[PDB]
């Protein structure tokens, strides 16, 4: 649900 | 580690006008999986810590009014804001949180531009309190003005005098827009004491030629 | 509402230790990475420390790896953050701040909100000083038509900050308490200053309050004419 996906 | 390049580092703006604000990473901050721009901005007004305005590059937080509005993709990025208030006098700062250590901009301090205001200048000789400790502070307030540039002049018995004061600038007033300052001289009692005519000579773009206001010790 | 609230800075000794506290509510606290941001006396924003929600990974900057240890109480809802081998480029207000939308991996890699208001933590040798207070009295030249300036000045303290009230906060209008500057001695001092009616000078009283809370430090002085 949070968006804040760890670009790498 | 990401560089955050904000452009300008500062400027001044009326009310009701637009300012825009750019900021550059050294590296993209757009994730390709997402299509997010991973990229927030800030105001913080003296004194206070700094309030979000923007995340997602565009996204404009909750509660913040709708004359913020932020743009850009990929490294190069936008703060607007839109009709200009009072109250918008900060400093702004971008910030990415694409990879760690997260990094922000060195900060953009937005000043209010108004019309032009002379300083009220008033001065005070130090206090008989302080006398009899040995030193002598005397304070010149210019009081309200507006461009910050002032120049504060003091002369004993008419000499000028440079190396003996130390002088204070209020943050910029966020109603009407304008700074005060402060400028104290110190002598010893002895010092003081060995001359009469204590003048603070203050030169403003709002004055017309240069304004003294003085007093004779004793008197 | 959520709220952040730090506390413990205060005046260290080079090579001395500090804890440093935040306080949060209004949030499920152990559901949210947790982060420090720091910002030295007129500069910018440098983040020092972060931990994830669960206290399972902390991350540090560079600047303060090997001296600072986050941690985090999620029975008391309580971040902190020891702060050893304190240096003077040390010296700074210490933000704690909220990831917004969870615990983001790593923890600290996120956008914050909100801030709590800091706690000013100061790295020096010199010794805290309370401060004398003069009144700076109205008079002919400080009076110019129908306004009169007045004030109080605030001299020879260490470490900041000073607070200064007039009339015990009941008059606001018109005050200007001015940035301290540092004097060659070492001291800080200001003045803080207010405008008023000058037909008032000769029946209404003024009264500064200043506070220097480092020292337990606190004046009254009437400003008369």
């Amino acid at each position: 649900a949070n968006p804040n996906a760890n670009p790498n | 580690d990401i560089v955050m390049t904000q452009s300008p580092d500062s400027l001044a703006v009326s009310l009701g006008e637009r300012a825009t604000i750019n900021c550059k990473s050294s590296q993209s901050v757009l994730y390709s999986s997402n299509n997010k721009n991973y990229l927030a901005w800030y105001q913080q007004k003296p004194g206070q810590p700094p309030k979000l305005l923007i995340y997602w590059a565009s996204t404009r937080e909750s509660g913040v009014p709708d004359r913020f509005s932020g743009s850009g993709s990929g490294t190069d990025f936008t703060l607007t804001i839109s009709s200009l208030q009072a109250e918008d006098v900060a400093v702004y700062y971008c910030q990415q949180y694409y990879s760690t250590p997260i990094t922000f901009g060195q900060g953009t301090r937005l000043e209010i531009k108004r019309t032009v205001a002379a300083p009220s200048v008033f001065i005070f000789p130090p206090s008989d309190e302080q006398l009899k400790s040995g030193t002598a502070s005397v304070v010149c307030l210019l009081n309200n003005f507006y461009p910050r540039e002032a120049k504060v002049q003091w002369k004993v018995d008419n000499a000028l005098q440079s190396g003996n004061s130390q002088e204070s600038v209020t943050e910029q007033d966020s109603k009407d827009s304008t700074y005060s300052l402060s400028s104290t001289l110190t002598l010893s009692k002895a010092d003081y004491e060995k001359h009469k005519v204590y003048a603070c000579e203050v030169t403003h773009q709002g004055l017309s030629s240069p304004v003294t206001k003085s007093f004779n010790r004793g008197e | 509402e959520v709220q952040l609230l730090e506390s413990g800075g205060g005046l260290v000794q080079p090579g001395g230790s500090l804890r440093l506290s935040c306080a949060a509510s209004g949030f499920t606290f152990s559901s949210y990475a947790m982060s420090w941001v720091r910002q030295a006396p007129g500069k910018g924003l440098e983040w020092v420390s972060a931990i994830s929600g669960s206290g399972g990974s902390t991350y540090y900057a560079d600047s303060v790896k090997g001296r600072f240890t986050i941690s985090r109480d999620n029975s008391k809802n309580t971040l902190y953050l020891q702060m050893n081998s304190l240096r003077a480029e040390d010296t700074a207000v210490y933000y704690c701040a909220k990831d917004p939308g969870g615990d983001s991996s790593p923890a600290g890699r996120t956008w914050f909100d909100p801030w709590g208001q800091g706690t000013l933590v100061t790295v020096s040798s010199a010794s805290t000083k309370g401060p004398s207070v003069f009144p700076l009295a109205p008079s002919s030249k400080s009076t110019s038509g129908g306004t009169a300036a007045l004030g109080c000045l605030v001299k020879d303290y260490f470490p900041e900050p000073v607070t200064v009230s007039w009339n015990s906060g009941a008059l606001t209008s018109g005050v200007h308490t001015f940035p301290a500057v540092l004097q060659s001695s070492g001291l800080y001092s200001l003045s803080s200053v207010v405008t008023v009616p000058s037909s008032s000078l000769g029946t209404q009283t003024y009264i500064c309050n200043v506070n220097h809370k480092p020292s337990n430090t606190k004046v009254d002085k009437k400003v008369e004419p």
